[PDB]
């Protein structure tokens, strides 16, 4: 069987190693608190092992255990279901002696997170990938020994590797690593062959397509989506008899903490919610009238600091006491609060919000509608005492009965506060203490006035003109502008402040403020928004004006030079190659290319080388103060070319075999090109012209002087530099004469003098700029003894 | 408009009364921080 | 007479050019308001002139005047006394659209007040005036004029004097006149064209030296005096008792509003006797026979103290019958005037409020404010502090300030300790709420921690080690220590900022770890100032300041200095030289001595013999999260039941006893410990001597049979070694001159100078030596003959 | 001292009662934000 | 900053007065000397 | 920053352990790799 043991409800190991040993429990049905093991050493904690615990429902908590590793304590634990979290997490290992985590069977943490911290002897934790393990990738792990780089890298082997933060790194023991399953397998798991496990399984399967753990429910001896027997703890099903037996037993046992289980929706849930009634088959039926919840609290006050505190009020509709929201975590944590508290209706006590950084809005109170039975100090039934930004005011009715605080809310605007004051029904019964006096909307003013008239763009300059708006009293310090590149309008901006133009006494003949942001990149797009600054009047607060963010794109110009080589594929055929330029300055319409031929070396054609061997507000306000004093006093009342597009290569044919060729390349983005780009090459020649035309004939004079007769080829890239002549006596070695154009001119052909008497045969070979060609037919000559 | 604030009053008072100018033997608190009226504005210019 | 006219009490020109013309008035006795001249052009305002107004007491005000300049309206105005200011100033020329220039080439001194020319869209030539010799207070708010945009070119008469402003020596206000600078010893008395100081009691200018156009203190009659000895009016002159009593009787007979029934006190015809004396039959103020208050009633029991003119409304007052609000919105602190005007107050019967008081740094000018709550601010409050530079509040001492009834926001520079002490001494203990106490930012940059912090100090030429005792907050909240240190050349205290986390906590206070830091890479010999601070988490109901350390000054140890820069050596005599250099780039400590060497360099060996004779909150929510968690854990898991020499302070020396032309080498070391720098080198070439340049011994001649001539002389080897060559000259009888360039090579070939191939005749030949220095003296001629 | 705040409580509780460790079926608000006493501290360790 | 001179202004004036034209009988001492707003660089075209 | 290596630290250890002496049988991989506090650079002298 896949479940060789029963439940082990609510284990908690504390003080000495005494107790514990309570074995074979594959499922826990509760949490696991092994902590305060103040006196042990790895000798005391090396042989003890519980290899057959596979399923932990709520969380596993360890706090200051002389323990080397958990790889022997829990070698085959796979999933922490995390239905009931500790603070916000399901795996909290906090604060001395250790070797490594182990736990090479753990696969999935359904709901929760991991919070390993302050373990002064812990490393090998950054070498684990949580993407395939944790539902929520946003896992607070700090203040461990791996932070100071005192622990060298060790991995078994050989082991897989993933990419974290753009770095492809291997993924937690000295003998085991992560068991990566295919993405199509999801949480079902995989075998050694990569076969996906059956869908209802969870983490691992003994055999493919049939399970160590169940994804949704267990039933009996298998994994199912939902039990069809006529639900317990969101993970399994039991018969009605067991549920009613527990219900009767715990009320018979009088044990504190039990919930008298009542069947509802074929689930053995603790109690019927607000809307149904408990019971003779104990099926929760809808109430014959209003049935509230009224979840009483400790002294009528509770702190909603995290998920574990919110779960204390799940299903509640009425709070018999007060509530304070004190979330002090970096992660926003918005979804869980909506589920846990969204079903609330009214707070009979007072409400308070303090240091709720994670909150951005306050919408999770989706049904909070109505009391002032209890008041904060100073007789207040509400409170707000650095990231709050948005209730959504609509037909959604929120009114207070009695009571009357908005302080230190930098991201909260004044308009929403005033609208809340109005809709609350507090009109005519509020004082200035109730209204906000501390910084509200310091960076989130959100001016209620809108601001553009004339837009003109250029490749380096952009002109924007917008309608002039004056405050009620002609206070306006000026306009500061923000604009930055927006490649895809997916919106850090530049900051320039401009004083307003001179005031015009006639509104018709006003001067529209304008600006030029010069020196901008051509073809680039940007996002612009502008703002207004006014002097602060405490009793006459004025927001100013705002302009919507707009996106414009610069005009294009000439591109840059492409960044070029040419390689020949055939004797008369060459293939061009180059890379795109550094900056296109706009999508390149076409790459204009030319081809050109370059002459050879004229000197080498004939020459012989045959030799061998507040700062400004007070300044402006002082100016407004004076003019008021003045008026109050002095006014007493009564070459061939081609275009390439989207290709970094080309082929040119019909060229000489070895003569160098020149290519001129232009990059153009309008059909406007760049400056010239040039490149040359030298193709592989042909040996047809390297061979001397016509065989060699011989003539003999009286003085044993030999003259040879052949024709000069002038095809191989022009004049031939020289010839090579070979001759050998009968039965002797070989002799050579290096014949150049100069010697050919002197002797009107190759001539041999001073040779020893005997019989010879002489051959002639041409040598062009390419090299030495084929040899000619031999001819003979004789020298008299 | 009629929100004669700041340098607007000096430029607008001679479009109200200039025959006798302005009487001599306040103004900002009642026609600069709010809206003044022709019933009360001409007093400040005799 | 120096005063050709009478007073012109309280002139005010308004509307059209009508009125005015009220001439010869040298003194004004009041202010001068010429304003709202809406329709004029320079044609209407060119010929009119009042050239004999010399003395203005309170202030001159011009507001929106078609007027070119004041040089014709007031050509001879010298001093504005400024006893009664307009707002804070005595010369306010505002928004007068049309103009050419200020003029006023006679104005000398403004006693008390300032100048506030502004918003004149056609004004320039104002930055070319020096106010140091003109204005008592150099701290003259002038902005928003045409000269700001540089649309007006520089024009000065001529020729005219020039002073230094902002480190720039610039000329000092018309096209024909400029500032009349007097010697500093003359003070405000003035000077004549010869520079002679005017008589002390004069003011500004004097008709003749040492006897005045204006009087410094008092006038008396036809002269200037320190104080009238006749048996004082308006702080500037004296009159007989008859005139003062005549005014006193007349104004109460005339029933004219504004008069003060003048009563004689201390031989002064002051308006009224102050709090302590009684008015009266010779009307001399005698001390009261009992308590006599002032009780200066105010408009609807509320007044605004915004500037000097408002404060002067309450001078001499001891009791304020209404409320008071302090609303100073000016950059300048303006502390002295408030102490004089309001320091004699005793208690405010109404409420008190302070709002937007930038200029205030402390609140000590209420030197006798001791006691009411008869009127209250909204919310029933008899005190207020609304909104950024207040730093001290009262100086708490035996000085008693207590309130009767009634009950602090936006005070970044006000500490909490002073606020709490004020709350305690006020007698408000046990009758205050949190609204009364400060909830807004107080002491944001001025926390002034009530705890003191150094243990071990170690210095090095580039590193300094500081160690200080560890202080932990009540709950072991401490984010860490951030340090500030910057150079303090004279400890006359912008600092560098480095934040350090605390060391690990020790369970035993005896075995704690003292936090320490090393600021590395510091300049040697330099001194710095250091101060360190502590940062704690903010608890609203448990505010903790942290700890503070006093600023300390240390100076780095010295090292080797740099190479002395630009050394040159110039010889004063043939055997004497004078070296020169200027100090190195960085001394790295006061230089103890400049070590110098001298050395000789050899000549060119090749030139000695070779012939060349050829010619032609982000982290708080991070840390507070970790304190929150551990609280949750414990609350859950703990269930209850070469010769050398040293030069000092001199960039020169003399070295003698050297060769006349041989090059010499100098090695210079700069040292700051007696530890020197690397070598500094320099050479020179002194002027030679011609003694060795002359050939020793006269020239003799010998003649051979083949007309070959041999000359006999001795070789000098003294001039810097071997002589390079000789010069030989010979001339036939009655003919031109001929020369032979004899070198060492030719001398070796012919064993002396020899002449061959010369034409027959009679000759005389002379020989001259030519050393490396040059050609020396010639020798005695000798003759030779060639046979025909 | 006796201001057992934060990690001080865990390191000091075994210097108070370790014979039976700590009772199981708050602490910060009364011995971490203030001064605890030996009369009330030993209860938290049974 | 955004200060420029010469060619930069001669094709910058095109942005505000490209089709307006320019007066002909020094812009260097009026506009190159500092930052230029529209009112200063448009003086030659109107 | 204040990061250095080699001779800088070989003369810096004199500041805290000049007269203490140093152990002899790598400081480069322990101290030159990053910013060094007193506890790390004093390990070789104690």
């Amino acid at each position: 069987h896949l479940y060789p043991g029963e439940v082990c409800p609510g284990m908690d190991i504390r003080n000495n190693l005494t107790r514990l040993h309570e074995e074979n429990c594959s499922v826990i049905e509760g949490h696991l608190q092994i902590l305060l093991m103040f006196k042990t050493r790895p000798e005391d904690f090396r042989d003890l092992s519980f290899p057959k615990l596979i399923m932990i429902t709520d969380y596993l908590l360890l706090f200051r255990v002389g323990l080397e590793s958990l790889k022997d304590l829990f070698p085959n634990l796979t999933v922490i279901r995390g239905s009931r979290l500790f603070f916000n997490y399901a795996l909290v290992i906090f604060e001395v002696h250790l070797k490594e985590l182990g736990l090479y069977n753990l696969m999935n943490i359904t709901r929760g997170s991991v919070r390993i911290e302050k373990n002064n002897e812990l490393c090998y934790l950054a070498t684990i990938d949580w993407s395939r393990i944790l539902d929520s990738v946003e896992n607070y792990i700090v203040l461990n020994k791996d932070d100071n780089e005192e622990c060298g890298d060790i991995c078994p082997g050989n082991c897989p590797a993933t990419v974290i933060n753009g770095q492809f790194v291997e993924r937690w023991t000295h003998s085991h690593c992560q068991k990566v399953c295919p993405t199509i397998c999801k949480s079902h798991g995989c075998t050694a062959e990569g076969l996906c496990c059956h869908s209802e399984c969870l983490g691992n399967c003994s055999q493919p397509d049939d399970c160590v753990a169940c994804r949704n429910f267990y039933l009996d001896g298998r994994c199912v989506e939902t039990c069809p027997p006529p639900h317990f703890q969101d993970w399994r099903c039991v018969n009605f008899s067991f549920c009613q037996d527990l219900h009767h037993k715990c009320k018979n046992s009088r044990r504190q903490g039990c919930h008298q289980y009542v069947i509802h929706n074929n689930k053995c849930i603790p109690e019927c919610p607000s809307g149904y009634t408990m019971n003779s088959n104990l099926l929760c039926t809808p109430c014959l009238g209003p049935c509230p919840k009224v979840c009483h609290l400790l002294e009528g006050e509770k702190t909603i600091d995290s998920v574990t505190s919110a779960q204390e009020l799940r299903g509640c509709t009425v709070i018999n006491g007060s509530l304070i929201i004190n979330i002090r975590g970096g992660n926003n944590l918005a979804a869980e609060l909506e589920a846990n508290l969204g079903l609330i209706e009214e707070i009979s006590g007072y409400l308070k919000i303090r240091r709720s950084y994670a909150l951005v809005s306050l919408s999770f109170f989706r049904k909070l509608r109505l009391r002032g039975e209890t008041l904060e100090i100073g007789n207040y039934s509400f409170y707000a005492l650095q990231n709050l930004r948005q209730w959504d005011w609509s037909k959604h009715n929120l009114t207070i009965t009695q009571g009357k605080f908005f302080h230190y809310n930098p991201k909260l605007c004044l308009s929403e506060i005033h609208k809340m004051e109005e809709v609350s029904g507090t009109k005519g019964r509020q004082e200035r203490n109730d209204i906000a006096l501390k910084t509200n909307g310091d960076q989130a003013s959100c001016e209620n006035e809108l601001l553009f008239s004339y837009i003109r763009t250029s490749f380096d300059k952009i002109l924007l003109r917008w309608e002039p708006y004056w405050p009620p009293d002609f206070d306006l310090l000026g306009f500061m502008l923000f604009y930055k590149e927006a490649p895809y309008q997916n919106v850090s901006w530049t900051v320039v402040d401009i004083d307003p133009p001179l005031r015009s006494n006639d509104p018709k003949s006003q001067n529209h403020p304008g600006w030029l942001m010069r020196g901008l990149k051509p073809w680039t797009q940007y996002a612009i928004f502008v703002k207004t600054l006014v002097t602060f009047s405490d009793e006459r607060r004025t927001y100013g004006a705002k302009s919507d963010i707009i996106y414009v794109q610069t005009d294009a110009t000439n591109p840059s030079v492409p960044l070029p080589i040419s390689v020949s594929n055939s004797s008369s055929q060459i293939i061009l190659k180059w890379k795109p330029p550094s900056d296109p300055n706009g999508n390149i319409t076409h790459y204009l290319v030319f081809w050109e031929r370059q002459a050879e070396d004229s000197e080498l054609f004939e020459l012989d080388y045959c030799l061998k061997g507040l700062k400004e507000l007070e300044e402006s306000s002082f100016r407004k103060t004076f003019e008021d004093y003045l008026h109050n006093v002095v006014f007493v009342p009564r070459r061939p070319f081609e275009k390439v597009v989207n290709k970094e290569s080309l082929v040119i044919s019909g060229l000489r075999h070895f003569t160098g060729y020149r290519i001129e390349l232009q990059a153009c983005n309008q059909d406007r090109c760049s400056v010239a780009a040039y490149v040359s090459a030298r193709t592989m020649p042909e040996a047809k012209a390297d061979d001397i035309v016509g065989p060699v004939t011989h003539e003999i004079f009286e003085n044993n002087v030999v003259h040879l007769m052949w024709q000069e080829p002038k095809e191989p890239n022009g004049l031939i530099v020289l010839y090579e002549v070979s001759y050998r006596r009968y039965g002797d070695e070989e002799l050579h004469l290096c014949v150049s154009r100069k010697h050919f001119a002197l002797e009107r052909g190759c001539r041999l003098r001073g040779l020893s008497p005997g019989n010879y045969s002489v051959r002639i070979r041409a040598t062009s700029l390419a090299g030495n060609g084929s040899w000619t037919e031999p001819t003979y000559f004789y020298v008299t003894d | 408009n009629q929100h004669l604030c700041g340098s607007h009053l000096v430029e607008a008072l001679y479009l109200v009364c200039g025959e006798r100018g302005f009487f001599y033997t306040g103004i900002v608190e009642q026609c600069c921080t709010s809206i003044c009226s022709l019933y009360q504005l001409e007093n400040y210019c005799n």
